[PDB]
């Protein structure tokens, strides 16, 4: 048997959709754009909740995430990256 | 059309030519039957038979 | 054994005409039989008299 | 598109009829049977005399 | 002259044939549309790996079937799909969903009313056809053997031309007729349509088989049958054909195994428990009962009604399930005739006949075999004891 | 005219059919 | 094999039988075939011979696998041989038409009683 792998790969493709409609993907990039988003999101939750245990608190929280992504990533990544978490995130608590 | 027309000539004609030798048959049949085994000259051991 | 009606007439109307075709025949091959007969019996009392 | 069905399937019927198989089987009993008279017949001459093949 | 070939592309209503192209999983989709693009290639751009890798990334991305369908039927092959692609969808269907089609059963016979065993190479029988019908009528054969079963099966489909329309030159479809062929039997089984195109079919048929000698059908019933399975199994070359309903255990032929089989472990030492029959009729007279006799009684029902104490195929359910039975008996009273003719309809006679022998509103004793099942599928009159299949 | 297929008309043909089977039993009748 | 060479010896007995007073007869070849006789009257004691053979064959080689019968019948007249191409086709029909056994009783009829039976 063969249970259901997780995959990105739609999202992905979508996005790519917005950006280049007419492009398409490779099955080999198609994995590593799939193992990008992975990758990130271990090497920032780790370093959060390892922040938070510093932190002797009891909850990872967006703060903690924040600080995260804007300590591991390089500083122009950064800022990008925690304007769009904030604009994001201040979205959805619009809701 | 009339390419069926063609069609439907040859079937009736090979019909009729193929049936008209179930009555050839029948009417060979009785003449032999009647004339070549019951003249006089049948072998007496061919009667319990033919009978 | 028909069902229909119509079948019924058709089946009955065959069947008389095949009787009456019958009977014919049937009368037909006793002419026959009494000439096999008697030409056996006429062999017979030849053989037995000669 | 009628006609040519309808012929088809009197040819198809007339051939195999019980009918068409009997005649054929009494004209061979009828072959055999005056071959055999015939026989028959020179064979008692021939052991008679009076033979005239 | 007129044998049509496989690239030529008919012309129908697409939403029809949408929903018939619904009924199919992704998986026989992806690998029929494959086999299509390799065969002949298709309007979209790119190898098929290329094909191959933009339906793999579809399908693990978890698209809709409605996706594919549309792709197939507007881009892949926006004009129409050929008339092998539209054999090969309904060949799909009717090997998915059998119970859907109805067939009904014929027979093959020669000049001296025997029964006549046809033997069928397809390459000759096909081409023989082919040159036969297409003097009449534009037609185009497929032929196929069902994956489970040991019978060859075509599809005949006939097409004319053009209500009005200009230049377009498509021909029009009509609906498809089908028919199969045992390996080794005098029988031969076909859809229930009468129209004339049917007639024109089956008669060609008949005449292309022959070669040697003359052949003619004829009609052994007058129903039809569901589930190609259960025509096969009633009237296929079979041992179940002849030993039907309490005589099917010679047809399972389980029950004896062969004489060099070991001794001890041989049936006759062991043996096995029956009950006990009652003839005097206390049925109509008459909880007061316990188990065991009323489990025997059971089974007693059960192989009345099945001809196996295991109940060789719920309870009731049989091995053929009958929709529809006609008897008519004939018995001589004081020198009179009398008729009862006794109809029967629902999904499965027999087995509701043995749910109300169960209930205890027939007595088992006194249902005759006809009324238990054998001659299956064959409605009759019974004179003399003896079952007759009505003409 | 009228155009139509339907009762009125379609018992006639059955009608007639078995009228033609009745005749052509009677034909072999006796009397 | 057992009830084949049983037949065959019913059959030759029943010929025997029917046989034995008006035309004495002789099985010969180990119960293999039998011959009668009578004198034809039309020449001065002209004799006349016939013999008949009934072989049951084992099987072993070219059909089946079961034991089989043939017949065959030979006929002389002052012991001249007739033609056996014509004898045989005799045996053949006379027997097709009335079995091996009263088949075979008339064929002796013909052949050890002609004179009688001109007419």
């Amino acid at each position: 048997s063969k249970a259901r792998k997780e995959t990105y790969s739609s999202y992905i493709y979508k996005v790519l959709k917005q950006t280049h409609p007419d492009t398409g993907i490779s099955q080999k990039s198609m994995s590593i754009l799939n193992s990008f988003v992975n990758d990130i999101f271990e090497r920032i939750a780790t370093e959060a909740s390892k922040l938070a245990a510093y932190n002797k608190k009891s909850t990872i929280s967006a703060r903690e995430i924040q600080t995260a992504v804007r300590l591991i990533l390089p500083g122009e990544l950064a800022k990008h990256a925690v304007s769009e978490g904030t604009r994001a995130v201040t979205k959805y608590s619009s809701s | 059309n009339e390419r069926l027309e063609a069609i439907l000539s040859r079937e009736q004609n090979l019909l009729e030519e193929t049936r008209k030798l179930c009555m050839n048959l029948k009417t060979n049949n009785k003449k032999r039957l009647t004339e070549k085994l019951i003249q006089k000259d049948l072998h007496p051991v061919l009667n319990k038979a033919m009978e | 054994r028909e069902s229909s009606k119509a079948a019924i007439l058709a089946c009955a109307a065959e069947y008389i005409q095949k009787l009456k075709e019958t009977d014919e025949a049937n009368i037909e091959k006793w002419t026959l039989q009494k000439l096999l007969s008697e030409q056996n019996a006429s062999q017979l009392a030849s053989a037995n008299e000669k | 598109n009628q006609q040519i069905i309808s012929v088809r399937n009197e040819i198809q019927e007339l051939k195999a009829g019980k009918d068409w198989h009997d005649l054929q089987n009494e004209q061979a009993k009828l072959n055999d049977k005056v071959k055999l008279n015939k026989r028959l017949n020179d064979l008692t001459s021939t052991l008679l005399g009076k033979y005239e093949g | 002259e007129l044998r049509l070939e496989d690239n030529y592309v008919p012309t129908s209503d697409t939403l029809v044939v949408f929903k018939q192209l619904m009924k199919l999983p992704v998986t026989v989709l992806y690998d029929l549309t494959l086999s299509w693009f390799a065969k002949f290639g298709g309007s979209f751009d790119g190898d098929i790996y290329l094909l191959t890798e933009t339906l793999d990334l579809l399908i693990e991305k978890g698209v809709r079937r409605n996706v594919i369908v549309n792709r197939i039927l507007y881009v892949y092959w926006p004009d129409g799909l050929n008339v092998f692609q539209l054999a090969e969808i309904d060949c799909h269907l009717m090997i998915s969903k059998p119970e859907k089609f109805k067939w009904l059963p014929s027979k093959a016979l020669r000049g001296d009313g025997k029964p006549y065993v046809v033997k069928l190479q397809p390459a000759k029988f096909i081409e023989n056809l082919q040159t036969d019908l297409a003097k009449i009528y534009h037609c185009h054969v497929y032929m196929f053997k069902h994956p489970s079963l040991p019978v060859l099966i075509t599809r005949i489909q006939l097409f004319d031309s053009n209500l009005d329309k200009f230049q377009g030159k498509p021909l029009i479809s009509r609906r498809p007729y089908y028919v199969a062929f045992p390996l080794n039997s005098p029988i031969i089984f076909h859809s229930v349509d009468k129209d004339i195109y049917a007639r024109l079919v089956l008669q060609s048929i008949s005449r292309t088989i022959s070669e040697r000698e003359t052949i003619i059908f004829k009609p052994v019933q007058k129903i039809p049958v569901k589930s190609i399975h259960n025509i096969m199994t009633l009237l296929g070359p079979s041992r179940f054909a002849e030993s039907m309903g309490p005589w099917e255990c010679y047809a399972s032929a389980n029950f004896e195994r062969s004489p060099l089989h070991d001794y001890k472990k041989h049936q006759g030492l062991t043996g096995k428990k029956v009950m006990v029959r009652e003839f005097d009729d206390s049925f109509l007279n008459d909880g007061k009962e316990e188990p065991e006799i009323r489990r025997l009684r059971l089974e007693k029902n059960m192989i009345k009604f099945k001809g196996s104490a295991n109940g060789v195929m719920s309870r009731y359910s049989s091995l053929v399930p009958i929709e529809k039975v006609g008897f008519t008996l004939k018995n001589e009273i004081n020198s009179r005739i009398i008729t009862i003719k006794l109809k029967f309809n629902g999904n499965d006679i027999f087995g509701g006949l043995h749910e109300l022998c169960d209930k205890n509103l027939i007595n088992i004793d006194k249902v005759p075999g006809w009324l238990a099942g054998e001659n299956g599928s064959f409605s009759g009159t019974i004179m003399n004891g003896d079952f007759q299949r009505e003409q | 005219k009228q155009r139509k297929d339907s009762h009125k008309e379609v018992e006639r043909r059955r009608r007639e059919n078995i009228n033609t089977a009745i005749n052509v039993l009677s034909d072999l009748l006796p009397v | 094999f057992d009830k084949i060479k049983s037949k065959k010896t019913g059959i030759f007995q029943n010929l025997i039988n029917l046989l034995k007073r008006k035309t004495r007869c002789y099985l010969m070849n180990n119960s293999d075939s039998l011959i009668v006789e009578r004198v034809i009257r039309e020449g001065r004691l002209t004799t006349i011979k016939l013999q008949i053979n009934f072989i049951i064959t084992m099987p072993g080689e070219r059909n089946c696998f079961l034991p089989m019968s043939k017949i065959s019948i030979a006929l002389w007249k002052g012991g001249e041989r007739f033609n056996q191409i014509d004898l045989d086709e005799i045996c053949y029909g006379l027997i097709k038409e009335y079995g091996v056994k009263t088949g075979l009783k008339e064929i002796c009829n013909v052949c050890l009683f002609p004179d009688m039976y001109a007419r």
